[PDB]
């Protein structure tokens, strides 16, 4: 069964880092060749899996995520690495298995007038657990005695804008990133490799 | 609920919005600089007003936070940059009046109109006409009359504006415990940071005075040689034992000497090393002219300009398709944007300014790691110094014939290159007593030993005792001279120029001690030395984060200013200049 990675990678709207699109794969035998066939990629370095053994082992479940980050922090999405986007928005497992893909999205995911669409969160209470997703008005009430909840002085909003212009340089232009996590629970058969 | 961490969070909140609004302001400024249309003027004014308003808002937010005993020694310096509320600390009526005064200052400098009584309606203005008349004509009386009349008609309206400028800025500096505006300008050099690397105001002015004291004899002998050549040209009115007027000094103000090169050149049988004849053959274009500069910066080890910036940058004047400004600028817009803007010719003056601007861009690459609020040089004068180091390397014949550009047969000899060093000595050496003289004037007027009414006698006394220039007509307070400079109306300090000179000579000495190409300083190169590139880039990446004393320790090992590189650089000249300069009078007489 061919499952459409054509919707996984090529699309119109990718969400920001604070809400990654979690898509489950349990009813297909995916054609793992787009990594050579789609486009030349900024990041093929990945802690989990090798290109030789992606099809060798019979992998039963796949998760897929898509968002966009800065070109400077493409390597920041990795186990162990710390920073305001890794351990506060999307933290990877310490021994995560899977290979991640990143492509420059400056061709169409960037407006010359400006794109005040994506956001990123700067401060949770501490470093978030890996694979923990939150979408809420988490007003980090920095009160010497607390901001009473809404719409006042000293009340710092959590999410900071992610303004986008194609006139930027390499390392600050938009770079979209998709990650593929591979899981085998104590599980029945759902997905196996092609023959 | 921690307070220092709250301040750090405020720093993050400031810097993110500050950078993404500063890009919006600077792109609109670039759009104004590209095509002159009123849509761009309105956009630039709106963006600048937005940027200033938000900057004032986080300035108030920073002023409300406590500052006592809060140290990461990096966040503290960011807050020291952000604590300053500006000129709105006093009643805002006087601040708005001061900004209106500065607008009037700029407009009346831009419209310093003077015309002859023979043709009052048909005349010329300051910038395009008087400069080329000075650089071409050699008349004593006409240049004297134009100089005197211009200075009188300027000073008559520039005297009271500065006179009530200084009194307001005294109390403006008295806000937040500074003593004078000169002390505030010296506080740009302040390091109240990690102990053992301290820097304050009193030893700053002491260092400037001492370094000029060891500068002084070389300028004195160059001045004597210049006056000897002028007496070989024009000996009639001026006595050969005294000073000379400023209007034969190559500029109306006297802040340059390069226009005296044609009159004062020795060894005239060899004109200067000129290859302008040969781009009839090689046909070099400005884009590939930039390309040898990029190859030069890759050669020393520094990273190269990214390929997209080639179509970001403007590499040629538009021409007749529209009008634009012709000024070599290195625009760092922000968010990693780096553009070069100039009306590009083919001559080596344009090549040299291209090297200087590329040095500016490369330094802008280097300090890109630090946050937005710390994105300037370690002092006010490293931008104009880093490009000035690269200006020296491309001048030597060794660089031209190492890349094969020069005809191979020329090389260098005993008979030449004095004609190359004296050109730099007119460019570099004579500036230093002038900047020291007038900036010491301004700082010591701020110190107050000069009465505010009597600004002419200590002016002319210090000019005779430092730069050795005599006024031929006495001046009262209406004939106000010192306000007529380009930067006095704009209120800019000149310590960046003296400091950049001393700094880039120290840098030349340092980087010629890590390249193995040993000899006198002028004929040594920076090209292709990985250890030298490592030392330079170790300096370059610092930004404003660590203090400038440690930045200068990163290259030379000396905290303070040392003029010994300058003396060693110009001493191949000095073995010969004083020897030919002997049997003449030495020094300046105050009577003449």
């Amino acid at each position: 069964n061919l499952c459409p990675f054509h919707e996984v990678f090529n699309a119109t709207r990718f969400a920001s880092v604070y809400a990654w699109n979690r898509k489950r794969i349990s009813n297909c035998v995916a054609d793992y060749s787009v990594l050579y066939n789609f486009a030349p990629f900024f990041a093929f370095k990945c802690y989990g899996v090798s290109p030789t053994k992606l099809n060798d082992l019979c992998f039963t479940n796949v998760y897929a995520d898509s968002f966009v980050i800065r070109g400077n922090e493409v390597s920041q999405i990795a186990p162990g690495q710390t920073g305001n986007i890794a351990d506060y928005n999307y933290k990877l497992p310490d021994d995560f298995t899977g290979c991640v893909i990143a492509w420059n999205s400056n061709k169409l995911d960037s407006k010359v007038s400006g794109n005040y669409n994506y956001l990123y969160r700067l401060f949770r209470k501490s470093k978030l657990k890996p694979f923990e997703r939150d979408i809420s008005t988490e007003i980090y009430q920095a009160g010497n005695k607390p901001c009473n909840g809404v719409a006042g002085f000293n009340c710092y909003f959590p999410l900071q804008s992610y303004g986008f212009r194609p006139t930027y340089g390499v390392g600050h232009q938009p770079y979209r990133v998709v990650v593929l996590s591979f899981e085998l629970l104590h599980a029945p058969a759902t997905v196996c490799g092609p023959k | 609920s921690t307070i220092e961490e709250q301040a750090k969070t405020f720093l993050d909140k400031f810097n993110h919005e500050a950078e993404d609004l500063f890009y919006q302001s600077s792109l609109a400024s670039w759009n104004y600089n590209t095509n002159i249309t009123e849509e761009n003027v309105q956009n630039m004014n709106n963006a600048g007003d937005k940027w200033s308003a938000f900057l004032k808002e986080q300035s108030t937010l920073a002023q409300m936070y406590p500052l006592q005993e809060i140290q990461n020694l990096t966040v503290k310096l960011q807050l020291q940059a952000l604590q300053q509320n500006g000129s709105s600390v006093l009643s805002e009526d006087k601040s708005k009046r001061l900004n209106t005064i500065l607008n009037t200052m700029s407009t009346i400098y831009s419209t310093g109109k003077v015309c002859n009584p023979d043709n009052p309606q048909e005349c010329l203005l300051l910038e395009p006409g008087l400069n080329e008349i000075m650089a071409n004509s050699l008349d004593y009386n006409e240049r004297l009359w134009a100089w005197e009349s211009w200075r009188s008609e300027v000073g008559k309206q520039l005297r009271p504006l500065y006179e009530e400028y200084v009194v307001l800025k005294n109390e403006m500096a008295r806000a937040n415990h500074y003593e004078d505006y000169g002390d505030y300008w010296r506080g740009d050099y302040e390091v109240n940071g990690v102990d053992g690397y301290d820097y304050s105001r009193g030893q700053l002015i002491e260092d400037v005075e001492h370094t000029f004291e060891e500068i002084k004899p070389l300028y004195e002998h160059l001045h004597a040689y210049v006056r000897a050549k002028l007496m070989n040209a024009y000996p009639s009115y001026i006595s050969p034992i005294g000073c000379l007027p400023a209007h034969l000094l190559g500029d109306m103000w006297g802040r340059f000497w390069t226009n005296l090169y044609s009159l004062t050149v020795p060894f005239g049988q060899k004109p200067n090393i000129d290859v302008t004849d040969a781009m009839v053959d090689q046909a070099w274009d400005a884009q590939r002219i930039f390309k040898e500069a990029e190859k030069f910066f890759v050669s020393v080890g520094l990273p190269n300009m990214t390929q997209g910036f080639w179509e970001n940058s403007m590499l040629t004047d538009p021409g007749n398709v529209q009008k634009a400004v012709c000024h070599p600028t290195a625009w760092d817009l922000g968010k990693g944007d780096f553009r070069i803007l100039m009306c590009t010719k083919v001559t080596m003056d344009d090549f040299l300014t291209a090297h200087h601007e590329m040095g500016h861009i490369q330094y802008d690459m280097a300090y890109a790691a630090q946050p937005f609020l710390l994105r300037n040089g370690a002092n006010e004068g490293f931008h104009e110094a880093v490009g000035e180091i690269m200006s020296l390397s491309a001048a030597t014949p060794k660089h031209l014939k190492s890349i094969g550009l020069l005809s191979p047969d020329f090389q260098e000899d005993n008979e030449t290159e004095i004609n190359f060093l004296l050109k730099q000595a007119l460019t570099i050496v004579g500036t230093l007593p002038f900047t020291y003289m007038l900036e010491k004037w301004r700082w010591m007027v701020f110190k107050g030993e000069i009465p505010k009414d009597q600004w002419m006698k200590k002016w002319w006394e210090m000019k005779r005792e430092i730069v050795g220039v005599v006024e031929p007509v006495p001046h009262d307070e209406t004939y106000c001279d010192p306000a007529s400079l380009f930067h006095v109306s704009n209120d800019y300090s000149f310590i960046r120029y003296y400091t950049r000179t001393l700094y880039q000579f120290q840098f030349q000495e340092a980087l010629c001690q890590a390249a193995k190409h040993e000899g006198p300083l002028h004929k040594c190169d920076i090209s292709n030395s990985t250890e030298a590139g490592q030392k330079l880039f170790n300096m370059l990446r610092l930004g404003k984060s660590e203090p400038w004393t440690l930045a200068l320790e990163n290259v030379v090992g000396a905290k303070n200013m040392n003029v010994r590189p300058l003396l060693n650089y110009f001493e191949p000249l000095f073995t010969w200049l004083k020897d030919q300069n002997k049997n003449s009078f030495v020094g300046w007489s105050t009577d003449w």
